[PDB]
């Protein structure tokens, strides 16, 4: 109990740190900026053929194909432009909640509640898509899965870890210990040496790849975390949780910035992505629809209200042209 | 000879009821296709039989306000126009009461037999046997266009003859839809009788309701209907039983067209799934 | 002991992170905003030529 | 307006939809089974008849192939997942009858738990069948041991029927929306080997119940 | 991969004979299928294309009401039913795969051949230069012109180039004029604008010697070229 | 077959 108590004078040390490097507020700063205008988006494709619920989606890096996972147990590749069906992949098991797509765009992964993460070749000799590795050693449900390069992946499941494989042999690289629950989202850096993990204890944590520590520890919702997105930049990120409330961390200040809440909102936070500029911050709802936030003054600036069931997955181009919602009514929508 | 001093009436009751029924049939069956179309999918016998019953219902609505126009100023149209119309009539006619038999049908299937239902049909079967229902009614009603004319008395049957046989097509026609609904719902009854349900008086008063529209609708019309080509026939010779007789006729004619506005109601938002589709479409 | 373990991260780690004051750290935002704003096409929404979804 | 690639990645889109259609139409047949039940409430016992994370077990009955779900494997929170398994024909859940006076006493946890999931948001309209396993042991145990240890609030004698019945009631009771919901309690018997009949009979009547809702005549 | 072609020989004119192709090593039923020949001593030639799905079926002009062409999925097998064969029908055909969804590399594989001896508005592509002296070490620019523009809306300039090394099959080298395909060496380059196209080697060695082949894809009837010899 | 109009007068 000695290092228990020395535990909570650090904490309180650490507290003393952080209100001392606050000398005012992101409101106070972005007062005399011009107010983001009402933002109209609407509905260009409507891409259908799920015959279940849309759990996650991913772009790819040419901004034109994304693979979406639905609980039928099918990984779709659309031309958004075209609306056309490339690919579809069967998996073992229906039990799918996460998906990603490579940055070359030679492999796509999924996983969830079987506790294994597949690896997709989508480019093969013959004409069909391939399994090429099942990793496997989680004790927990699958939670997020994204790529490092074409040999590397990092996994956020729900057993408090985090993981970092390497395919071609299997095991695991590095892993990441130091959560106090189910980790829910996770998001890479621009620079893929660092990356932020949101978990069920309603904190956020910044890893280092290549070392295996935790660098940085983040406090101040109230309930689950379920998205994280980085900001473009890099030394910021955004978070989601079941209180409807999105918060803006800083990774140099180590404090947070803005809380985007209102008042009509009482629902979860399921998806939390940028622009390209980093001026909008679209999250999605439990209520059904999705509203764009205006990530400088916390004001909304519009409203997304085509789906009929909760938006599960939201996601936007790399070059920020389209901005793509799917939920729970097997419909994805590409919005513009 | 008889005067029809309910000429003056008809005229003024044809001329509301119809439009009338014409607007509430138009914005019933149009919001019907849109729930239908842009949520559910054309794969389930139901949906078919539901879609198809409800573009025979529009299409009777959209050539009801031409009949309007003789009690007016007579029909000018044209001999083959004539045609054409009173056989899109019977066609849509004959369509909805077969459309409705077969939907009860396949109701009474479902729920008796769960398992055979279970396993969805092949595409190929579902297109035959609504081109099997559309071509029943085609032959059925392909007869009015060769065998009736444009004559004094505006658009009327060249012989009296054919006037015989269509009407006794009809009665006919009602007498088979009835028996198979009546044995249908009767058997969907029992079953759910046999085994406790909860919630079974929603479904008790649902099919009562839906039985007694039925009768009530195309009972009293045909049976009008049956006296007038007693009369036609000249079998009576009572000239007052006349007046109270087109009375009658006018009234039971109005009810046995007031089902294509009335059928979407019970048959389609009645239910729980088509009412929340609609209920998500309005936002 | 598994305390033994979380104290030191907060020490050897948390404790000693330089940190800089929230208006650099604001600022650098603001910023980053308004130099790739231009360039961002829903914020500064594109004309039909591009929509590559028109 | 296309070119002829544009044409055959068209029909390859159109022959991926059919495929779709036709594995979605195939699957729909199959008959969804969680079974949620308590620890150490004779789940080996409900899976030890058909004739690391998710188990399935798949067996037919009467030409119907049902899946079954065991999730007991996940340690992590239920609600996280909870959500994936809506839509499922029926909850089947295991008590154990013999674990009254073994202890916190696991008949109470056994009450929280099917409390959790009877009134769990998105198990509103899907039925729950209960099975009241290893009441071989519980014959001879209520003579030795009285159920008043356990409910205090029970004015009945040591007899099998009257405990085993008291038992249902209470575990029925627990039920919160009586409208749209049933619970189908029934006696594991071994020899008699009816646990399959009476999910097949469950599964049928709520079959019957979701066609009824379907059609529009709900 | 592989695609062994069985039948052929010496027919009577005016007889009828079938060709039948082996495909093992991959994904048939996904696969479309075309038909082409080579006369003796000329160039390449399109036949039949029959699609995945057998839901699209063209034929040539020249071979059209005769030709027949058919696929047999469970036993991967590819037919071609000839009938009243004329003296001008006489090539050795060869088998190509094709696959098209977005990325894909159509014309990427090509069977053997099988011989076949009888007794005695559409795009021209025009490689005017049939023969190059060639030095190993040089860097060789190969020419193709076309009359239609083959640039279409989506942006995609649909041609195609092959390599027939002697006594082999013709290979895909590069398609939609920019993309390599796959195991060709990075010293094969591909450029052109509207209707002028050009293909560049770096580094030429010992192994590139054969006949360069341009094909459009726009529209059928394919049209190939007339070749260009790399004779060293 | 109730599309015909009523007689103003008859026999």
């Amino acid at each position: 109990d000695q290092l228990r108590q020395e535990a909570e004078q650090l904490k309180n040390q650490i507290r003393d740190a952080r209100k001392a490097c606050a000398d005012a507020t992101l409101s106070q700063i972005t007062n005399n900026i011009d107010p983001v205008g009402r933002i109209q988006m609407r509905t260009r494709r409507t891409l259908r053929g799920h015959l279940a619920k849309i759990y996650a989606m991913h772009w790819g890096t040419d901004s034109r194909l994304l693979v979406s996972a639905s609980q039928d147990g099918k990984l779709i590749i659309w031309d958004s432009y075209t609306t056309n069906k490339v690919h579809a992949i069967p998996l073992r098991s229906s039990w799918v909640m996460t998906c990603a797509y490579a940055p070359s765009g030679n492999y796509v992964a999924c996983g969830g509640l079987d506790n294994i993460c597949s690896i997709y070749n989508l480019k093969t000799r013959e004409g069909n898509v391939r399994v090429s590795r099942e990793l496997a050693g989680h004790t927990g449900y699958l939670s997020c899965c994204r790529f490092l390069d074409d040999n590397q992946i990092v996994t956020s499941s729900g057993d408090t870890t985090c993981a970092l494989w390497d395919i071609e042999t299997g095991q695991q690289t590095t892993t990441f210990t130091g959560h106090t629950g189910d980790v829910m989202s996770l998001s890479l850096a621009p620079d893929t040496r660092l990356f932020v993990s949101g978990a069920c204890d309603a904190s956020a944590k910044l890893w280092d790849v290549r070392e295996g520590m935790c660098r940085q520890t983040f406090t101040g919702h109230e309930s689950d975390i379920n998205a994280i997105c980085f900001f473009p930049n890099g030394n910021a990120f955004a978070t989601g949780s079941d209180d409807a409330t999105c918060r803006l961390f800083d990774l140099r200040a180590d404090q947070e910035l803005m809380t985007y809440s209102h008042d009509n909102i009482i629902c979860g936070i399921t998806s939390v992505s940028f622009s390209k500029s980093g001026r909008l911050l679209l999250a999605g709802y439990d209520d059904f629809n999705c509203n764009v936030w205006d990530a400088l003054k916390a004001d909304r600036a519009g409203v997304l209200a085509g789906h009929d069931n909760r938006v599960s997955c939201l996601g936007v181009t790399d070059d920020g042209m389209a901005v793509a919602t799917g939920s729970w009514d097997s419909f994805l929508k590409i919005w513009n | 000879p008889c005067e029809n001093q309910a000429w003056v009436f008809a005229t003024l009751a044809t001329t509301v009821l119809y439009c009338l029924v014409f607007l509430l049939s138009l914005v019933g069956n149009s919001l019907v296709l849109w729930v239908l179309v842009k949520y559910e999918s054309l794969e389930s016998l139901t949906n078919i039989f539901i879609l198809n019953l409800c573009l025979s219902d529009l299409v009777f609505a959209c050539l009801l306000p031409v009949w309007i126009s003789p009690y007016h100023w007579g029909w000018v149209l044209g001999d083959f126009l004539c045609k054409l119309l009173n056989m899109i009539f019977s066609i849509s006619l004959y369509s909805s009461i077969f459309f409705l038999t077969i939907m009860t049908i396949h109701r009474y299937l479902s729920v008796v037999s769960p398992l055979s239902t279970l396993r969805v049909p092949t595409l190929r079967c579902r297109v035959l046997v609504t081109m099997a229902v559309w071509v029943a009614s085609i032959l059925s009603s392909i007869l009015d266009t060769i065998f009736h004319k444009v004559l004094s008395s505006g658009c009327d049957y060249s012989e009296l003859t054919w006037y015989l046989t269509s009407v006794y097509q009809h009665n006919l026609f009602f007498l088979l839809s009835l028996g198979i609904i009546l044995f249908c719902y009767v058997e969907i009854l029992r079953t759910l009788f046999r085994s406790r349900s909860k919630r079974r008086h929603r479904t008790v008063k649902l099919i009562f309701a839906i039985v007694v529209a039925y009768f009530l609708s195309w009972g009293p019309y045909n049976f009008t209907l049956f006296l007038q080509t007693l009369f036609r026939t000249q079998i009576i010779r009572s000239c007052e039983a006349k007046q109270q007789l087109e009375y009658a006729l006018l009234i039971c004619r109005n009810l046995a067209f007031s089902h294509c506005c009335f059928n979407p109601v019970l048959y389609v938002f009645v239910g729980v799934k088509f009412r929340t589709h609609l209920k998500h479409v309005l936002r | 002991i598994a305390q033994a373990r979380k104290l030191v991260q907060q020490l050897k780690m948390e404790a000693n992170i330089d940190r800089i004051k929230v208006s650099k750290a604001a600022a650098d935002l603001m910023a980053y905003c308004e130099a790739h704003a231009k360039e961002d096409p829903l914020l500064t929404p594109v004309p039909a030529s591009q929509n590559p979804f028109r | 307006t296309l070119s002829a690639e544009d044409k055959a990645a068209v029909e390859r889109s159109k022959m991926i939809d059919r495929n779709l259609r036709e594995d979605g139409e195939k699957a729909a047949r199959e008959v969804k089974l969680l079974l949620l039940g308590a620890g150490e409430s004779g789940k080996n016992t409900i899976v030890k008849q058909m004739k690391t994370g998710i188990v399935e077990t798949h067996f037919t009955f009467k030409d119907l192939h049902f899946k079954m779900f065991d999730v007991g494997a996940q340690r992590s929170e239920r609600k996280k997942w909870i959500h994936c398994f809506e839509g499922v024909t029926a909850i089947i859940f295991c008590v154990a009858l013999s674990d009254y006076d073994l202890v916190m006493n696991r008949m109470h946890a056994s009450m929280k738990l099917f409390d959790s999931i009877c009134n769990n948001k998105w198990f509103t309209d899907t039925s729950i069948i209960l099975f009241l396993n290893k009441k071989d042991l519980f014959e001879e145990k209520i003579k030795k041991s009285p159920l008043t240890i356990c409910y205090p609030e029970y004015a009945g004698s040591n007899t099998y029927e009257e405990a085993a019945a008291y038992i249902q009631c209470q575990f029925e009771d627990l039920n919160k929306r009586k409208d749209t919901k049933e619970i189908y309690t029934h006696f594991t018997c071994s020899t008699d080997t009816k646990n399959v009949q009476f999910v097949f009979d469950a599964v049928t009547d709520v079959i019957i119940k979701n066609n009824l809702k379907d059609c529009g005549l709900f | 991969v592989q695609l062994v072609e069985s039948g052929g020989g010496l027919v009577q004119p005016g007889g009828s004979r079938k060709l039948s192709c082996s495909a093992s090593g991959f994904a048939f039923s996904s696969f479309g299928m075309h038909w082409v020949r080579q006369a003796p001593e000329k160039g390449l030639e399109w036949v039949a294309y029959i699609s995945s799905g057998s839901g699209t079926i063209y034929y040539a002009d020249t071979v059209k009401g005769r030709f027949t062409i058919s696929r047999d999925d469970p036993k991967n097998t590819l037919f071609l039913q000839m009938t009243s064969l004329r003296s001008e029908d006489t090539a050795m055909y060869y088998c190509v795969r094709s696959i098209y969804y977005y990325g894909s590399s159509p014309f990427d594989f090509w069977g053997q051949g099988t011989t076949l001896t009888v007794s005695a508005a559409d795009i021209v592509m025009t490689q005017a230069t049939s023969s190059v002296p060639v030095t190993p070490g040089e860097s060789v620019s190969i020419s193709c012109r076309s009359s239609k523009s083959l640039l279409h809306s989506n942006g995609n300039t649909y041609l195609y180039w092959f390599l027939q090394r002697p006594g082999q099959s013709p290979q895909l080298l590069i398609y939609r004029m920019s993309n390599l395909a796959s195991g060709v060496p990075d010293r094969f380059s591909g450029s052109g604008s509207g209707t002028a196209f050009t293909l560049t080697i770096s580094r030429l060695e010992a192994e590139d010697v054969g006949v360069y082949y341009c094909m459009q894809h726009l529209e059928y009837p394919l049209t190939f070229g007339a070749g260009t010899k790399l004779e060293l | 077959v109730g599309s015909e109009v009523s007689d103003k007068r008859t026999c």
